[PDB]
């Protein structure tokens, strides 16, 4: 059948600022079949414990998810998410960048 | 102005680890306002359905039941109508509900069905005949002409649907009929002395709906534009942006425009250093 | 409100 690998954003929920808190974001949409697997990095290391949205899809029939986490941005930690999927060879890593 | 209520249906099924999950997500415009899931451990989302009573909680519960066998029954029946195994996983998934105007009444009316990705049959907009997408769902729709099942949803579509969602409307008013503008930046990133970026910013918006553009001299730079894909805040709001690469130097030849029902007229932003 | 959907595919 067809499948579609997912579109991966990462972001805050507010304008990240050192020492303020804020919720990490990681937005997965456009992806078929439903079975997806996200992750939120801290510093390389997963973080154990995350919410996500209730599975829903857009018209053109692919699904989309949010997972999060609360969190207070600092200078040096850095923030990712992994996301595997039937589609993906291995998981793929993105970086969360203040700027996008 | 217009408003729409949407019910969002996915069945899955998962040989080996029971049966297929079924999960229900309704929404109001780009609120979501009930969730229903097979796999909920306990069954007991919107502030402003809290007011609705138990008499109301009973009937759509029953109502997820029949989905939920009827949808596991559509799977299995699926599998017959493609010649497929039983041993891999498959989807089912519908839409259904309605729009109104600004004035509450109908302007028209869903209800679609998609197999492992791909549309299946959708009920016309006459409300009254089916679009088949191949010789499967020509069955289907043999079987639903036969039963009378558009005159039956027609009856749901242009009288229950438009019912609850003016009574959504009117319960929920002070967010449902809210839109929240735009706020809005540029932000300048050199990517190279000969060049840089131009990011055009919209947070805190709701609804979703909106456009951001950049413009070149008073053109639009569609093809050289990136747009990412609009995104939930988490907080009720959505946030996209736009970015174009500009040669250094010439930033304000570039301009951003930004259209929302929460904004009064369109905003014309730049880049000020 | 959710519709009851009796009729299959
Ligand atoms: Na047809």
């Amino acid at each position: 059948m067809i499948q579609r690998t997912p579109k991966i954003q990462v972001y805050s929920r507010h304008p990240a600022e050192n020492g303020k808190s804020n919720f990490l974001n990681c937005y997965v949409s456009g992806f078929h079949p439903s079975d997806i697997e996200v992750d939120l990095l801290k510093n390389g290391e997963r973080i154990e414990k995350v919410e996500h949205s209730d599975l829903s899809f857009s018209k053109d029939w692919s699904f989309y998810l949010l997972y999060y986490t609360e969190f207070t941005p600092t200078e040096k930690d850095e923030y990712a998410c992994r996301v595997n999927h039937v589609t993906l060879s291995q998981p793929k890593i993105v970086k969360w960048d203040r700027d996008m | 102005g217009s408003h729409s209520m949407r019910y969002f249906d996915t069945a899955m099924s998962r040989p080996g680890r029971g049966e297929p999950r079924f999960i229900s997500v309704g929404y109001v415009d780009d609120t979501q306002f009930v969730r229903f899931d097979s796999d909920a451990a306990s069954p007991r989302r919107a502030p402003w359905i809290e007011q609705e009573g138990p008499e109301y909680w009973d009937r759509n519960t029953q109502a997820f039941k029949t989905n939920t066998q009827t949808d596991r029954e559509s799977l299995r029946n699926l599998r017959g109508y493609y010649n497929q195994s039983e041993a891999g996983s498959h989807t089912l998934q519908s839409m259904y509900g309605c729009d109104v105007g600004p004035d509450g009444r109908l302007l028209r009316g869903h209800n679609q069905y998609a197999y492992d990705g791909k549309d299946y049959i959708a009920l016309n907009e006459d409300l009254r005949s089916w679009t088949a997408a191949d010789t499967a769902a020509q069955i289907t729709q043999r079987k639903w002409e036969a039963a009378r099942v558009a005159e039956q949803d027609r009856a749901y579509l242009e009288g229950t649907c438009v019912e609850w969602l003016r009574r959504y409307l009117e319960n929920g008013k002070d967010t449902l009929e809210r839109a929240d503008p735009p706020k809005t930046h540029v932000t300048h990133h050199p990517i190279s002395d000969h060049e840089a970026t131009l990011r055009c910013w919209a947070l805190g918006f709701y609804p979703a709906e909106i456009t951001l553009t950049w413009q070149r001299d008073g053109e639009d730079q569609t093809q050289d534009t990136e747009l990412v894909e609009t995104r939930p805040a988490g907080d009720r709001t959505f946030q996209k942006w736009a970015a174009v690469v500009v040669p250094s130097g010439e930033e304000q030849r570039y301009t951003c425009h930004v259209q929302h029902e929460g904004l009064p007229k369109p905003l014309t932003l730049r880049w000020e250093p | 409100f959710l519709r009851g959907r009796a009729y299959g595919l």
